[PDB]
């Protein structure tokens, strides 16, 4: 080819129009570089408007740019770099190394947009992911291909439940895992890079079974709508062709919602209710849909979900709501009574929760959890007002064991030694259903409520009861 | 049937006249239609995005709008002064500001020209309003406190330098004052040394009439406190590109502070009235979404401004500058897009609730709605050990007290929970423009929360409070020190300090 | 300002060609020239309106343009400013519009004024000479501004005839004073 | 040479001209089209090129022929100003309507004005007293401030400025400014009467009071330049006269209003709910072209027609940040019956502080707020379980506030006719001792109807014999 100029005609926001001659039109989705002396400014070809001028969304700030600046077409949509290099190494959205690291790139560069999956690829998974959260792993069992969802308020401690999620399960398991944030803070972005330092998931020394795409929200909303889409093609990258499987990771996505917002209303579409995109739908479908386990690998995407104002019925949430497999409800009430995990056990759904999935053994346990559980909740009521004295010895058993099970589910976390100090614990999937059914039956009802306070497994519940008896 | 913006009739019959002017269209160009403040010229096509442009008239103005043939400059005068076909010469300069330590003691307007006009700004620099964000590897984790002398902001919202930290709540609700507390604590550090360990306070004002700034102004030099602080401000008369314009560049002024590698912090009250002043500003230029009222990349605009605001690594000098947004809430409608759009930005939320303003916290904080997601590694070791069950025992009294006014019989756990709760409740009451030392915060959450005042009357608190600092202050001064020498709390200091609060519980 | 100024989009064209051939004259020249490659176009079939309607680029229509000068190699040089004013702003659907307008600015300058008789039926030369002698005798034209008239015949209108000019009018047909007098009496 | 033009476009009360000249009035320049009902005065708000301005017309149009003369008056409308507009009432042109014949003019200054600068500034405390018991009480005024009232019902709202204007306007001696934006023509008559009757007007004497009246029926784009001219008079006697003012404005909304009819005509895609995406700026301009300046101290009193009593609306919410203080008069307390109908919850001031009216004063006052607040706290409980049902210590608390509600209504002196009771002005030295007593249920054990609709605590006590009988 020859260079594709074009000379631009308007700016005006992240919309900038470019007036490309003749026969030498660029195409849908395609990547225009304007060199600048803030290195090359990236526009993604959005629409053709008529007399070969495009209308293109900026992915660099847009100031200083002098009318009629020549831009050079790339000629397709933005090519990440893939590799297992990415492993281990911090890269923006337009794909250049922020860590600083020099060349990142393999062999390959891969298209940011990408098809969805065909109906024949697709493959049914049933493995059951451990967490070795234990209320995670009874009352909301995870499933490994899955699309779990960590739906929650305002980044309520969000941040360090998926740390947690990453500390324990990217190491436990030998697959990749690629984190990537949408407009993440560079607060939260510099705590996770010491972070994974620390635990050292990341070795600068050695490989890392994860990459990071930490996307920041100074970037122009084009930049943050896209950086979702750069992260996606990694983790098909690591699907298919190194064919294994993932762990994907996405932070989080209300500002995923957010930013296609803003670039719709730019676009000039009409916005849809409570103002989001006319175009949320097929676009959320599309990340969505881009994800799934196939026969060529699996990927297991955790996407963190914002509830705006805590309210899920506003339609950014709940368009989310239909696209993901395995939902999760983080809640402020449960952190406040000083429980961590801040999960609400009973508001949390997932419908790998299935009998046959998890065995009936498991099924059975976790259905008596949560009528006990609930029927705590509804005595509640009861025991704060009327009094705890007029309830049964029946409800007061059933009381007393909800309370010792409420507690039973705090359990430290590794990466609150920072948020607390206590170390955490991974516990096994059987070993969790085994001390969950023990506790029914009232076995450990010999044990200080307290003593299952914030511990991990029986044997550490048994071993604090002894603590507090001296 | 088409309408081009050079289908003007005087352009048009130039063209047919064959002969057309250039250079014109580079380094000027001639005013066509102006109105609402917002101009149109034909022509400056050297124009760069963001560029400041002097109109004939002698105005000047950014140019926010690059079209297909009409530059769309936004004046930041009066259009009672420019008319149309006027020159206007490219300044050739994307706006900048004086930047310097001679803004202390200075009202600066948003173009740096001392409006207190205390005579010439001594700049030690200048700088551009856009400055991108420092990097990840810039930043190093916060490890600073801030104590903003009010006691529930300390102990249960801790604030440190570097974090973003919201101020949300209704109008008016003296929303400068819990701002202003903190700049009046500032005297601690600001009458002691090492000048990393002061924050220079930059009280940045939007919106907001001449006589309330003027007030503020009054009150700071009465604390003698203008001293260390810098006001910039873009009062309600002066022009909506001018307050578009007022944080970028206040922001730019913080930047000299880290950039010093000192510390710094920054009001920004209101942010709310930025973006009033942003949606005049958008609609004025044609600029297409409503937004719900509020145009689309609004949320943009502040998200770049505020993640310029950081604690930086040692080898930047470990410098920060620490932000505090201040948002007005519509009848406390935080689903209002604006108020949306900034919870997310920011580490903190610091909601306030009017009913508890009259319930006689004053100011008012609904620690409910209050977080901060950074939390302790700013909060005081000491203050940290004390104020731990503090958050425990309020959400406790929250649950209790719903139940406490339908007035049954209680439980004797929930009125051992309600009477604890009524007096924490009362002993954390502020009083405005009054600060408190941390070194006499330490106190009051040990006796409260080793409950030595949970037998003490509700009504007699207020009493207690003053009389016991009176009573530490004369005799138990030597521990008084050790707190402000030592900062954590040891054995023997708990213990001596439980000796004294025991011994002062029947005075 | 040009004698009458119609406004209209596409005469902002036509307002902008009067005045730019009226500072340098030669307005008739100019009209003339433009009305015979005009008159050529319509009667060329491609490029008639085959090629009159877009579809055709920036470039395309430069080419069609340099075709164009081909066809009536000088014209007045204004109105080959004007072919390039309408590439340059990609419009060649308002070609004919332009004409037109550009001819009543013209025929205004030169004060010929255009009217109407519009009829039933064609009127009889006794009768347009007469109505032509009491129009140029009317205060209506005054004449000083040249009186040009033309009966058209229109079936709708049933019986009499309705003069037109200068927005001024006497309608003076008999089906509208047929449609008064039975609404009179069905009332 | 008169800048001639012709008018291109008569889109509403938003004319459009096309000057022939190249000469360009420029933007708020006024023009006469000379009328054959008078004149029209318009005033240029854009260009809009190809010498096409587009003007906003004060007067009420019709009959406009487009093409009709344009004459250019250059600049701002001037009206005039002296002590001679002391006495008149005057119209948006500066006219007297009241028909006192041509002002003897001495400087004529232009609607439009730059607002004072922050040097200019100077900020007083002076404690201004109302003797309204609720004012006092809860939201004392200062002599220079901005008072604001943000009513719903105007009929509320005039009895309200009244009664200040009836205390607060004859223990003024200087010089006062009545400006009333789009009111009522019968209410404004009322009022020129009353004046006059009280003297504050005395044509044949001298008035200390001037007036500008602008009728709400007056077209909306005069009504945008009434406040203006007001501003200018306040100004002259503010800076070039030196002395002390008073000025009082009612209805502001309507300068909002009119503002966000205009905007859509103008050209501008409105911003939020409907009103002007200007609306801060214009807001702003007004509000900071009222000042008290170290020159002078205006004491200005600005009234507020909340549409739907929607305090949440953007406009009257950009109304409240430009106020010193703030005393909202609403609906449900008018239902109550209280006059004052003033919020008592929703009332502040930047006086409030125990710095300025001491602490005695706000100690009082603080409880009155807590005990007012807990009463409408408990009103669920109260309707859903018996008042009887609820705790002793609330009991006592619900006793002592549906007391406090009711010690919080006062007679109007004006509107003594219109409640039909003796109207009743009451010392705020007086007021503090009542309220502290009452506190301390000192009269607690006498009617709770016996608080109602009166004055001071001695009235209640006779209230009680009253009553007793």
């Amino acid at each position: 080819s020859t260079p594709i100029t074009g000379k631009v005609t308007a700016v005006i926001g992240a919309i900038v129009d470019v007036h490309f001659e003749q026969s030498e039109l660029p195409a849908i989705l395609n990547a225009l570089e304007i060199k600048t002396p803030q290195g090359k400014l990236v526009l993604e070809v959005a629409q053709h408007l008529g007399e070969n001028t495009v209308r293109t969304i900026a992915m660099d700030g847009t100031e200083g740019l002098v009318r009629g600046e020549k831009v050079l077409d790339t000629g397709g949509p933005i090519s990440v770099p893939v590799g297992r290099e990415t492993l281990g190494r911090i890269i923006n959205v337009i794909g250049e190394p922020i860590d600083e690291r020099g060349p990142i790139k393999s062999k390959l560069r891969k298209p940011i947009h990408a098809d969805p999956p065909s109906f024949a690829e697709q493959s049914t998974s049933a493995e059951i992911l451990e967490t070795g959260i234990k209320v995670v792993d009874l009352l909301a069992p995870y499933a490994r291909g899955g699309k779990i969802g960590l739906f929650g308020g305002a980044g309520v401690g969000k941040t360090v439940f998926i740390q947690e999620l990453i500390n324990n399960i990217a190491k436990a398991h030998g697959g990749f895992s690629v984190f990537t944030g949408v407009g993440e803070r560079t607060r939260e972005g510099n705590d996770l890079y010491r972070e994974m330092k620390e635990t050292g998931v990341i070795n600068l020394e050695g490989e890392s079974k994860v990459a990071l795409v930490f996307g920041q929200m100074n970037e122009p909303p084009g930049a943050r709508a896209r950086v979702a889409l750069t992260g996606l093609t990694i983790a098909e990258y690591f699907r298919d062709e190194e064919g294994q499987d993932v762990l994907l990771f996405i932070d989080n996505i209300f500002r995923f919602t957010q930013a296609g917002s803003e670039v719709s209303a730019l676009l000039g579409r009409i916005p849809s209710a409570v103002g989001y995109q006319p175009t949320l739908a097929t676009d959320m479908g599309l990340l969505q849909e881009r994800i799934t386990t196939t026969k060529k690998g699996s990927v297991t995407s955790v996407q963190a979900v914002y509830v705006p104002a805590d309210d899920l019925t506003d339609p950014a949430p709940a368009t989310t709501f239909a696209h993901l497999d395995a939902t999760t409800v983080l809640s402020r009430g449960i952190s406040e009574l000083g429980i961590y995990p801040a999960v609400d056990p009973l508001d949390s759904k997932s419908r790998l929760l299935d009998a046959a999935v998890v065995g009936q053994e498991h099924y059975d346990v976790a259905s008596k959890v949560q009528e006990t559980l609930q029927t705590y909740k509804s005595l509640q009521d009861i025991i704060a007002i009327l009094g705890m004295d007029e309830l049964s010895e029946q409800d007061k058993l059933t009381v007393e064991r909800a309370r010792k099970i409420q507690r039973f589910l705090s359990q430290p976390f590794a990466v609150a030694e920072v948020f607390t100090g206590i170390p955490g614990k991974l516990v096994r999937l059987k070993d969790t259903v085994a001390s969950f059914k023990a506790v029914l039956e009232g076995k450990y009802d010999n044990i200080p409520e307290h003593a299952f306070y914030m511990v991990g497994g029986i044997e550490d519940v048994v071993a604090k009861a002894e603590k507090l008896a001296a | 049937t088409k309408a081009q913006p050079t289908e003007v009739s005087s352009i048009l019959e130039e063209r047919i006249k064959g002969v057309s002017d250039e250079a014109n269209l580079n380094e000027t160009g001639r005013v066509l239609a102006v109105g609402d403040g917002i101009a149109r010229v034909f022509g400056l096509n050297n124009i760069q995005a963001e560029e400041l442009v002097e109109f004939s008239s002698g105005v000047k103005g950014m140019a926010l709008n690059l079209e297909p043939g009409q530059v769309g400059i936004v004046l930041f005068g009066s259009d009672r002064l420019v008319k149309e076909g006027e020159l206007v010469k490219r300044t050739g300069n994307i706006v900048d500001v004086p930047v310097g330590p001679g803004l202390l003691g200075r009202v600066v307007d948003a173009l740096g020209n001392p409006i207190d006009g205390k005579g010439p700004i001594d700049a030690a620099g200048r700088s551009r309003a856009q400055v991108k964000a420092p990097g990840i590897l810039p930043r190093r984790s916060v490890h600073e406190p801030v104590q903003t002398g009010l006691k529930a902001v300390d102990a249960l919202v801790p604030i440190g330098r570097g974090q973003r930290e919201l101020i949300i709540g209704d109008r008016q609700t003296g929303k400068t004052a819990v701002a202003l507390d903190t700049i009046l604590n500032q005297k601690r550090w600001n009458n002691g040394s090492d000048e990393s360990k002061k924050l220079y306070c930059v009280y940045v004002a939007v919106g907001q009439k001449r006589s309330t700034v003027a007030q503020l102004v009054q009150t700071l030099e009465q604390h003698d406190a203008m001293k260390y602080s810098i006001i910039v401000a873009a009062t309600a008369s002066e022009a909506a590109p001018l307050q578009y314009l007022a944080p970028f560049t206040a922001a730019s002024i913080g930047e000299w502070f880290r950039d010093n590698g000192k510390h710094a912090l920054i009001v920004y009250d209101d942010l709310s009235k930025q973006a009033v002043a942003y949606r005049q500003l958008s609609l004025l230029l044609r600029r297409p979404p409503g937004r719900e009222a509020y145009p689309g990349d609004v949320f943009y605009l502040h998200s770049r401004l505020l993640e310029r605001a950081a604690k930086l690594s040692e080898k930047e000098g470990s410098g920060s500058l620490t932000a505090l947004p201040v948002i007005e809430t519509q009848g406390g409608d935080v689903s209002a897009y604006i108020p949306t759009n900034v919870i997310s930005i920011t580490d903190g939320q610091i909601f306030l609730e009017a009913e508890l303003f009259y319930k006689g916290i004053r100011p008012a904080i609904n620690v409910g709605l209050s977080v901060s997601r950074v939390g302790s590694a700013a909060q005081v070791k000491a203050l940290k050990q004390v104020a731990g069950s503090l958050k425990l025992f309020l959400a406790q009294y929250r649950e209790v007290a719903a139940f406490a006014q339908f007035g049954s019989d209680l439980d004797a756990s929930t009125k051992q929970t309600l009477v604890r709760g009524e007096r924490l409740t009362q002993l954390l009451k502020q009083n405005q423009y009054s600060p408190l030392a941390t070194e006499e915060q330490v106190p009051l959450i040990y006796a409260g929360v080793n409950g030595h005042l949970d037998g003490i009357e509700l009504s007699r608190i207020g009493e207690f409070e003053s009389s016991f600092l009176s009573y530490l202050k004369s005799n138990h001064n030597e521990l008084l020190t050790e707190i402000r020498e030592k900062g954590e709390l040891s054995k023997e200091l708990l213990a001596s300090l439980k000796s004294a609060t025991e011994s002062f519980v029947a005075t | 300002p040009p004698p009458v100024r119609l406004f209209g989009v596409e005469g902002t064209y036509a307002t902008a060609l009067y005045q730019a051939a009226a500072k340098n004259s030669s307005i008739d020249a100019a009209f003339q020239s433009l009305q015979k490659v005009e008159s050529t176009v319509k009667k060329n079939p491609k490029l008639g309106h085959l090629l009159l309607n877009p579809a055709l680029s920036l470039k395309d229509r430069n080419s069609v343009i340099d075709a164009i000068v081909e066809t009536h190699k000088n014209l007045d040089g204004y109105v080959v400013n004007l072919l390039k004013v309408l590439s340059e702003n990609n419009r060649l659907g308002c070609f004919e519009k332009i004409a037109s307008d550009f001819g009543v600015l013209n025929d205004a300058h030169n004060g010929l004024l255009k009217g109407t008789v519009t009829s039933a039926e064609p009127l009889d030369p006794k009768s347009f000479k007469r109505i032509e002698k009491a129009l140029s005798a009317s205060k209506l034209v005054g004449q000083g501004k040249s009186l040009k008239l033309e009966n058209v015949v229109k079936p709708e209108i049933k019986g009499g005839l309705i003069v037109e000019l200068g927005d001024k009018t006497v309608d003076l047909s008999i089906s509208t004073k047929i449609q008064k007098l039975n609404k009179v009496l069905e009332d």
